[PDB]
């Protein structure tokens, strides 16, 4: 046995193009549509729960995930390779942050690390590129409010708004209409909403749409009382029912 | 064909072509004969020179005091197989105290052989081995073949036209056999069995290689003006 | 196309072509086969006299495995023994670990998964042998045959190698005649007469008959070789059968 | 590098005219206290050998399975393994003696002293000693622990030299090997009443004996011995 | 077994060239234009982000300009996920040499330990090259200002201004053409401006397209400071050059 | 670890990957070595595609690998700097062990080793780069000139010349180079040095780099002015 | 591509029988065996004039009673003679004796057939290794790149090789003596060279009892090249 | 065209070897069903024993993976034992490391992770299995979990696998549509068992006895497997009505 | 504590003449105050007419001697059944001693 793929299965073609990366994005382009959306007070993020049968409990697959008790992430791709960097990214931000500096990293430097392990998956041995591009909205005291975008190459970028996946070149069309500097967050979850109804064809409610925000702290989802400093996550999955409510004024 | 790159490939039909193709050194190889009675054991080879002014190179190989083979095809892959036997013999005296049985001496071979067919990277042995010995259940003669097959015999031959003489002892079978407490007479019927395989060249004193073990004698090589006696 | 040049490749059918050519290795062996009987299990298999050269009785072809399991295999001999090697280690450590002698169920799992574990990669070539084995636990008999995949299952009576369908008729009959089941003594007379009716299809040269068995009676749930008269009765009884 | 917990004490042992004997006593003592008193510490190894230990129980019954191993591998693609190609005390014997010395090589020793007696093919007496040090001899007579300052003395006067084995029957050698159990129970005192005896001739086999007693006792003579002075 | 699938990332051509570097080479000609001008008094370094759009944002992004240490930056050219690596590794550097010898890392000991990283992936490991160029414009007490590039060949050179990624032709031409020794920094900034704006593939050259920096002894005496410009701060500049 | 034999045999007795580091080595900027009675000198051109450049900081060609032993090459840059450190590394663990500096056969001896080394390792391409090492012996006068190469032969030369158009430089040298007497002085052989180089260079501005290596460690660089008197005095001459 | 220790449907190593190819491309060595001692001569084959020859190092000692020639890829070389020079000294410290010649000719052929995917590919170079024991006397060995070593009376390998045994082969004889090899070995590589054979593009050496392996100075084989064309003009 | 050989990306960003490995899973023939019920969680498996010469109460794709899980498998029996042993090894390890029993779920999730690898590395081939867990969970009560060799996983009210999934599919679908509940609303298991072979004979339209079937039972601290004698009880109710 | 070593007793003799030479020893083996065997061989013929005893701790003499007559055994494998002169069998045990410098052979080795 042993792993005798010691050598790179990414490489330069004579374009100067890197095949798997590109191909990467191919597999990212047909997944369901996903986008983010940043306010003054918030960032939204948002996604279609594409359920693959109706027998089958779409509450049980997560595509929108806490990272940290501040952030949050969403993809658009192969779900496999989403969940597993999922459970990567949740321990780096404990192994090389949370246990050296007893605090959770800022959204830009756990991005970051999530980036390296993507690019590590283009050049290391054996292994292919990771086929998601991931949204990972984000808090913290010194940055405040952002979103970030990550790439199959390990690339990422920070945006106002964006979309990725399906009717991604629609759907920032769309938000380049309507994102201000001046919105607040349930002006961006309405501006949310109204962009994923254009990329989804059937049904569209608080069971088909996950949804959720990094807003205000939230001390009744700590689960402790007693620390004043420790005000609770500003990461929250919004309910079937919350999204119901704000699609009757939509 | 598109199957024989290397030895973890079959092929459409179930064939190992790497294993084949270092059985075909074999063939290629200089001709030795094997033979047995019930109190003695005989290795006959060929030795090949590579012109008038070389030396003839050498055939077989002591093991142990009991234990000895005579090799065919790739001569670097003799050595490290009966390196491989020496030691084995060694660590069962060592060890137990006990002469390492034939029997067993062919199934390490077997074994040995046998992970350099089904790895990657590798490549099987490039050589045949006639093992003679004699050990607590009397005289043995043993075919090693790098597929991994080994064989108990009581004569054969390996190499360059060996059927001829693997024809002969067929022949033989019920006189040779019954050549008990008689070296010499069983030493004759050996080189009366590779004499069936030559063409061209006959036996001279440096060309000739003969060993033996038995019942009362521990494994001695024969060459030079020691096998004049029977040319 | 190129499915079938490595190792661990699904073929657009879903298959493994390399384990399938493996299967030819086998195919292309002689014949051994396996009867379960009412307290053990019985092994025979078909040597060829590929010439007179052959000291008979000599080269013994079926293998003890701790001291209850015998295995017996057609195909490539070598890679049949490195099978062995690594069952009698699986044993070994089950033995050391748990003192009992490992079940048969327990040990057939053991040899599968190594078997399965050679088509998972390319860097290693399937094994070239179906094997047949069992033997005699706390349980019972069992008898099992494991083909190149590291697929196996429980059998009643199996064989492999060049005259399979022969013998598996024969043993089907075999099942049908005896519900209530057979002796380990019918057993060992019945897997003779199996292997000389096998011969057909490998009627060219002649052949030595080699027998084992495992019987809570007869051995006392030890794996021994047929040996002297009752191989000769046995011989006698598959000779009588043939004219 | 341990200390002993369960212990054997003496396995004791001679050469006669055809065979030799065997012997060792059935309890596994726990410092003073005499705690398991059905312990077998002779371990016959087929039909032709039995190796007795004394020292650590948990490294007996480790090296127990050592042996039980060990026949089961002989057996192995082995069709002589019930004849020309059965186990010898002499193998049996270097094998121990090598782990002996292997483990006191690696400073974490089988805490024992081990007797391996038997026959050979050729009918030949074998008796040889081997400890945790790896240390082995041979001798006429031998014994382990208090055995060996008790015991050989007085199986040393039967059999004294090489010469003097054909001269002594396995009538004569039992009567002696008995009596050095009765001599160790009476001054040995982590011994028992209850002990196993084994002889292997070259002509009747292997004879195992299980719940022998020592008998005969001499006591009487207690009751005349009044205070300590 | 694996051999068949492997893409043999380190060896030559019948011409004596390593294919992967060459091929790394040409997607970095795709990258936008990077630019170093080295000045008596500081040095410029002027680049050019990839196609943007009105939805990035822009005040908390970094894509070309990477500070290595106080004295030492970096201007990015490729594969910017690659270029993350070596960075850090170059910080790491920096520091090490810091805590062993107790004086900041002279500027080529830094290049050349980076670029020897580069040219072991393309003798051994079986691995891809890093798809990056990097300008280094940096100071030390030994050389003072310097401007040093480094490319996926792991071969790096000294240079008085220089450009990397797209339009490099073009752009070392009109350098060559406007470049003078006695140049000063505001004159430089103002060449490295004017260089992008005739270059660029954009219909014009805007703040928001830009990432700049300078290094200037411009620091209050005997120091050097860093400053990585802001977005209002490029606005400005390209107002005062008359750009915009 | 990646283990690929990538440096093999081919049907006609060749290791093409060895002879494909040797075009490398062909496309590099020509490097050159003389040795007078009492001297070495080394030369060295510099392609002039590069202005903008700046000279002060930029890797000099000829490097230092001990004060009395210096090494110049032709082919990849990056690859050499490789020899160089491992070459340096060597020279400082000889003076350690030995108590004497490398003589310059040992220093030659070592590099062609770590070349041929790279020949015949798993997983490793040879290096594109063929080495002039010059010198002098701790304690001997006698002037030392070897040449190595990707296969990791090496040998000691009157004269040599590797690089591009290493070809015809070679042709001058072998018709105006007497081994009956050598450049008697350092003028002789920096001259007859300009002169191989001016064959191939272009213009004799910035171009031509020359380092003279004295015995008992005196190894000086020459400027751009005082290779220019050179190149002005041999074309006066020619001119005739 | 293909496995680097594949063999071939003749039974052959496709790489070792490829190094033999590089070998036959070498510069010529010769070597001969006498009951006075074994003489090892090579062509130097200097690939410009500028070049100094005595720098080539073809001929190099093992051992005081032990030499060795070489053709081929000549750089390949160095390992196996640094193997070599290990294993004579290695074997008198532990043995307090001289290595047999065979015994350190097995020592280098063991080598060879270490390589696969250990080395990458086998030596393209073979070696003539001559000595001298007390067991056997005088002794010269042809060892390969498969690891096979035969011993000769006499033997040729290189670019000239098969021209050069079948002069052997008619030349050598069981009386010949130290003086008489000499000529024999400089009269054969004179008749394959291209270039004209001196003293500055070939060289000399021996092996004796008395005074072990030594290289013939420059000055020492030209009086040799002269005495033997003052011998073949004598008729 | 290496690029359906190994687990990498083909042009159209897709991977041939775990498409092809989702074709092996249907090889068996074989047609598997799980469903829900109050207190319990029901699986049934078509039984296919075509040689006489077979010991039939060795041919099964039903595993006790844990006293609480079990695991039924679509695809080759060898790629099944292979998964089964790991699976054990995992719930083993989990109860070890943790102090208490490893979920159903969390078991489905740790599977198609290891499935996930062999998915992104080359050297590893996916398993051309389906694994369907079931369990009736202390926290979540009665679940079922899929793997597939893509590494993808989710719950399910019911489920089914096999060549003829759609089928079944299709008829739970309708089932589910008309009772409006997440499950079937029944108290013992032996009438959800009944429930689940019923709708198998409807969507195959086949009848069955009682050696084709094979039925695995999750309840409350226990997974078990029925005979073929508590089969035949089950049959024998179902044409008695 | 456990201790390695042991003294089994016994004394030897080298005697060396002018065409032949003695090797002789007590045949005693003891421990403490007990005698362990009358007759244990402690002088043995190694082959190539050579003979050796080593003397101290019984079990690594026997393992050191073993080692040796192994070391023959090997020699003779290894350069053509070459006699092993004594002088060349006397740097060879050097060398099987001082292999273990750091934890040694308890004994006195005459040849
Ligand atoms: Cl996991
Ligand atoms: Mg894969």
């Amino acid at each position: 046995m042993t792993d005798r793929y010691s050598f790179s299965l990414t490489t330069f073609s004579p374009s100067g193009k890197l095949g798997q990366i590109d191909y990467a994005l191919t597999a990212v382009k047909q997944g369901v549509t996903s986008l983010g959306i940043k306010a003054t007070n918030g960032v939204v993020i948002a996604t279609e729960k594409k359920s693959s049968s109706p027998l089958a409990m779409s509450e049980t697959l997560s595509k929108v995930s806490l990272l940290t008790p501040d952030i949050g992430a969403v993809y658009s791709g192969m779900g496999p390779d989403y969940r597993v960097l999922v459970d990567k990214s949740r321990k780096v931000a404990h192994t090389s942050y949370k246990r050296i500096y007893g605090e959770y990293p800022p959204t830009k430097l756990l991005v970051s690390e999530v980036a390296k392990i993507m690019q590590e998956a283009t050049q290391s041995g054996g292994v292919r590129p990771f086929g998601v591009s991931l949204l990972i909205a984000g808090h913290d005291e010194f940055n405040g409010f952002s979103l970030y975008q990550v790439d199959p190459s390990g690339s990422y970028f920070p945006w106002k708004a964006t979309a990725i996946g399906k009717g991604s070149v629609a759907a920032k069309t769309f938000l380049e209409k309507r994102w201000n500097d001046e919105l607040e967050l349930e002006d961006a979850i309405h501006i949310a909403l109204l962009t994923l109804k254009e990329s989804v064809e059937g049904e569209f409610n608080g069971d088909t749409i996950e949804l959720a925000i990094i807003g205000d702290e939230n001390p009744d989802l700590l689960g402790y009382t007693g620390i004043p400093t420790d005000k609770g996550p500003r990461f929250r999955k919004l309910t079937s029912q919350e999204i119901n409510d704000r699609l009757e004024a939509l | 064909n598109n199957y024989d790159g290397d030895t973890v490939t079959f092929s459409p039909t179930g064939r190992l072509f790497q294993v084949e193709y270092a059985l075909e050194a074999i063939k290629q190889g200089s001709v030795t004969v094997g033979l047995r009675s019930n109190t003695h054991a005989v290795l006959v080879a060929l030795k090949r020179n590579a012109d008038e002014l070389s030396s003839y190179q050498k055939k077989i190989i002591k093991c142990d005091e009991h234990m000895g083979l005579s090799l065919a095809g790739l001569a670097p892959d003799a050595r490290v197989l009966s390196n491989y036997l020496r030691q084995q013999c060694n660590y069962s005296s060592l060890v137990f105290n006990r002469k390492l049985a034939v029997e067993r001496a062919g199934h390490l071979l077997c074994d040995k052989a046998q992970k350099n067919t089904q790895s990657y990277g590798g490549r099987p042995y490039g050589v045949g081995l006639l093992i003679i010995g004699y050990d607590k259940s009397g005289a043995h003669l043993l075919e090693f073949q790098p597929s991994g097959n080994v064989t108990e015999l009581y004569g054969t031959a390996i190499g360059a036209r060996s059927q001829g003489a693997k024809t002969y002892l067929e022949r033989t079978l019920d006189t040779f056999i019954k050549i008990d407490g008689n070296p010499d007479e069983l030493i004759k019927a050996g080189v009366e069995a590779i004499s069936q395989s030559l063409r061209d060249e006959s036996l001279t004193v440096d060309n000739l290689s003969i060993a033996i073990v038995g019942k009362d004698t521990p494994f001695t090589i024969y060459d030079g003006e020691a096998v004049a006696k029977y040319i | 196309t190129g499915y079938d040049l490595s190792n661990s490749v699904f073929s657009p059918d879903g298959r493994n072509f390399q384990v399938e050519y493996a299967v030819k290795a086998v195919e292309n062996g002689t014949t051994s086969i396996g009867i379960k009987c009412n307290d053990g299990v019985v092994f025979a298999v078909e040597k060829l006299i590929t010439s007179k050269l052959l000291v008979p009785q000599k080269n013994v072809k079926i293998q003890v495995v701790d001291r209850h399991i015998g295995c017996v295999y057609s195909g490539l001999i070598p890679d049949g023994r490195h099978l062995v090697n690594r069952g009698r280690e699986e044993a070994a450590s089950f033995k050391k670990l748990y003192k009992t002698p490992i079940p048969i169920p327990a040990f057939a799992d053991r040899l599968g998964q190594y078997v399965q574990a050679h088509t998972l990669y390319n860097s290693v070539r399937p094994f070239g042998v179906s094997t047949i084995f069992g033997g005699v636990d706390k349980n019972g008999a069992h008898l099992y045959m494991l083909e190149p995949s590291g697929s196996y299952w429980g059998y009643k009576g199996a064989a492999t190698g060049k005259g399979r369908q022969s013998a598996k008729a024969e043993l089907e009959k075999l099942v049908d005649h005896h519900p209530e089941g057979l002796s380990a003594r019918e057993a060992v007379k019945q897997a003779a007469k199996i292997i000389y009716l096998a011969h057909e299809d490998n009627k060219e040269k002649d052949f030595e008959l080699e027998i084992s068995w495992c019987s809570l009676s007869e051995t006392n749930g030890l794996h021994k070789f047929v040996k002297g008269d009752l191989l000769q009765e046995a011989i006698d009884f598959a000779q009588k059968e043939i004219n | 590098t341990q200390q002993p917990i369960v212990t054997g004490t003496s396995v004791i042992s001679m050469k006669y005219d055809n065979g030799v004997i065997i012997a060792a006593d059935n309890l596994g003592s726990y410092g003073s206290l005499l705690r398991f008193n059905g312990v077998e510490r002779l371990i016959p190894v087929g039909d032709n050998t039995v190796v007795g230990i004394s020292g650590d129980i948990s490294d007996m019954q480790h090296i127990e399975r050592l042996l039980k191993d060990l026949v089961t591998e002989n057996a192995y693609d082995n069709p002589l393994a019930d004849a020309e190609e059965a186990l010898e005390p002499s193998y049996i014997f270097e094998y121990l003696a090598t782990v002996m010395y292997q483990r006191r090589s690696k400073m974490n020793p089988l805490w024992n002293a081990i007797i391996v007696a038997g026959v050979q093919s050729n009918g030949d007496q074998f008796l040889r000693y081997v400890n945790l040090l790896g240390v082995t001899y041979s001798s006429p007579t031998l014994a382990t622990g208090f055995g060996a300052h008790m015991a050989n003395p007085l199986l040393r006067k039967v059999v004294d030299r090489e010469s003097d084995i054909p001269k002594t029957t396995v009538q004569v050698a039992e009567e002696a090997i008995v009596n050095a159990m009765r001599v160790l129970y009476y001054r040995d005192a982590r011994s028992s009443r209850n002990f196993s005896l084994a002889i292997i001739d070259k002509n009747t086999g292997l004879t195992f004996k299980k719940n022998l007693q020592v008998e005969n006792m001499k006591w009487d003579f207690a009751k005349d011995i009044k205070g300590y002075g | 077994g694996s051999r068949r699938y492997d893409s043999r990332t380190t060896i030559f051509s019948p011409e004596g060239r390593l294919y992967q570097v060459e091929y790394a080479l040409e997607s970095i000609s795709h990258a936008g234009t990077a630019i170093g001008i080295m000045a008596s008094d500081g040095i410029v370094l002027a680049a050019e982000r990839k196609v943007t759009s009105t939805l990035l944002e822009q005040d908390t992004s970094t894509e070309k300009l990477y500070k290595l240490n106080d004295k030492i930056a970096v201007a990015v050219a490729g594969l910017t996920a690659d270029a993350e690596i070596l960075i850090n590794t170059a910080r790491i550097h920096a520091q090490n040499y810091l805590k062993t010898y107790n004086e900041d890392i002279p500027v080529e000991i830094l290049v050349r330990r980076l670029s020897d990283i580069k040219q072991g992936y393309t003798q051994h490991g079986g691995l891809r090259p890093f798809g990056v160029s990097f300008i280094y414009a940096g100071y030390d007490d030994r050389y003072g200002y310097q401007l040093y590039t480094s490319n996926p060949s792991g071969n790096y050179t000294g240079w008085k201004a220089i450009s990397v990624g797209a339009n490099t032709s073009a752009a070392q031409t009109l350098l060559q053409m406007d470049y003078k020794d006695d140049m000063k920094v505001d004159d430089a900034i103002e060449l490295a401006l004017k260089t992008l704006s005739k270059t660029t593939d954009s219909s014009a050259l805007t703040y928001d397209r830009l990432e700049f920096a300078t290094i200037r002894k411009g620091a209050n005496d005997g120091e050097v400071y860093q400053k990585i410009f802001k977005p209002q701060e490029i606005k400005d500049i390209l107002v005062k050059t008359g750009i915009t | 670890g990646y283990d690929r034999a990538l440096s093999i045999f081919s049907p006609d007795g060749h290791i093409f990957q060895v002879e494909y580091a040797l075009e490398a080595v062909k496309r590099g900027t020509c490097a050159v070595g003389v040795k007078g009675k009492n001297c070495v000198v080394l030369g060295c051109e510099r392609r002039s595609t590069l202005k903008l450049q700046d000279t002060r900081i930029t890797p000099s060609k000829v490097s230092k690998i001990d004060s009395h032993v210096v090494l110049s090459f032709s082919g990849l840059n990056a690859d050499s700097r490789i020899l160089i450190e491992k070459a340096r590394v060597e020279a400082q663990s000889h003076r350690l062990t030995l108590e004497d500096p490398v003589t310059v056969e040992y220093l030659t001896r070592y590099v062609a080793g770590v070349q041929q080394r790279y020949t015949q390792s798993g997983g490793v391409r040879p290096f594109g780069v063929s080495t002039l090492i010059a010198g002098f012996d701790p304690r001997d006068d006698e002037p030392k000139l070897y040449q190595t190469e990707p296969s990791g032969i090496y040998s000691s030369w009157s004269a040599q010349t590797i690089g591009r158009n290493s070809k015809t430089v070679r042709e001058f040298l072998e018709k105006n180079y007497d081994r009956k007497e050598p450049p008697a002085t350092v003028e002789e052989c920096v001259k007859l040095t300009v002169r191989s180089l001016l064959e191939v260079v272009q213009t004799g501005a910035k171009n031509i780099e020359i380092t003279v290596v004295k015995p008992d460690s005196d190894i000086v660089a020459l400027s751009s002015e005082e290779i220019n008197q050179y190149v002005t005095q041999i074309e006066q001459e020619k001119q005739e | 591509d293909r496995g680097v220790s594949t063999f071939s449907p003749e039974g052959r190593l496709f790489q070792v029988e490829y190094s033999l190819e590089a070998i036959k491309l070498g510069s010529t060595a010769i070597g001969i065996a006498t009951k006075e001692g074994v003489v090892l001569g090579v062509e130097k084959r200097a690939t410009s004039p500028l070049l100094e020859s005595d720098s080539i190092e073809k001929i190099v000692e093992i051992d005081r009673h032990i030499g060795c020639a070489m053709s081929g890829l000549t750089a390949d070389a160095r390992s196996m003679i640094e193997h070599a020079r290990t294993a004579a000294v290695t074997h008198n410290l532990y043995y307090d004796e001289d290595i047999n010649v065979e015994s350190l000719t097995q020592s280098v052929c063991d080598l060879a057939l270490r390589f696969g995917e250990l080395m990458s590919r086998p030596f393209g170079v073979a070696l003539l290794i001559a000595g001298h024991d007390a067991d056997d006397g005088y002794q010269l060995f042809h060892a390969e790149p498969s690891g096979t070593f035969y011993r000769y009376n006499a033997k040729a390998i290189g670019s000239g090789s098969e021209g050069a045994q079948a002069e052997l082969l008619n030349e050598w004889h069981s009386s010949l003596t130290l003086k008489e090899a000499e000529l024999l070995v400089l009269k054969i590589l004179k008749q394959v060279m291209e270039e004209k054979l001196d003293e500055n593009n070939a060289q000399l050496s021996c092996i004796t009892k008395q005074d072990g392996f030594k290289i013939y100075d420059n000055e020492k084989t030209a009086e040799l090249i002269k005495e033997l064309k003052e011998k073949e003009a004598a008729e | 065209g290496y690029d359906r050989h190994i687990t990498i990306f083909s042009p159209e960003g897709r991977l041939y070897q775990v498409e092809y490995a989702f074709k092996a899973t249907n090889q068996t023939n074989i047609n598997s069903l799980a469903v829900r019920g109050k207190d319990c969680t029901v699986v049934i498996s078509q039984k296919k024993v075509p040689d006489k010469l077979l010991d039939p109460t060795t041919v099964s794709y039903i595993f006790c993976i844990s006293r609480t899980i079990g695991m039924v498998v679509n695809g080759p029996i060898p790629d099944a034992r292979n998964a089964a042993l790991r699976a054990k090894a995992e719930a083993a390890e989990f109860r070890y490391k943790y102090g208490y029993d490893m979920p159903c779920d969390v078991l489905a999730k740790r599977m198609a992770n290891l499935s996930q690898i062999y998915t992104q590395r080359a050297y590893m081939r996916p398993l051309g299995v389906i694994l369907t867990f079931v369990s009736v969970d202390e926290e979540l009560g009665p679940s079922i979990y899929k793997t597939d060799p893509a590494g993808y996983y989710v719950g399910y009210k019911a489920t089914a696998t096999g060549p003829k999934q759609q089928e079944i599919t299709t008829n739970l679908e309708n089932h589910f549509k008309k009772s409006k509940i997440d499950h079937i609303n029944e108290e013992s298991w032996e009438k959800v068992v009944e429930f689940a072979i019923t709708h198998m004979i409807d969507a195959l339209g086949t009848e069955f006895s009682k050696n084709d079937l094979e039925v695995g039972v999750a309840t409350k601290d226990k997974f078990f497997t029925l005979s073929a004698e508590n089969i035949e009880e089950r049959l024998v109710a179902i044409a008695e009505q | 504590q456990f201790n390695p070593y042991g003294d089994n007793g016994g004394t030897i003799l080298g005697i060396a003449g002018e065409d032949f030479a003695v090797l002789a020893g007590d045949t005693r083996n003891i421990t403490d105050y007990s005698i362990n065997s009358r007759y244990e061989p402690k002088v043995f013929d190694c082959g190539d007419n050579i003979v050796m005893s080593a003397n101290g701790f019984a079990a690594d003499g026997d393992a050191l001697v073993k080692r040796f007559k192994n070391s023959v055994k090997w020699y003779h494998f290894d350069h053509n059944d070459k006699k092993l002169s004594i002088n060349s069998a006397a740097r060879n045990i050097q060398h099987l001693l001082y292999g273990k410098r750091f934890f040694p052979y308890y004994v006195h080795t005459i040849i």
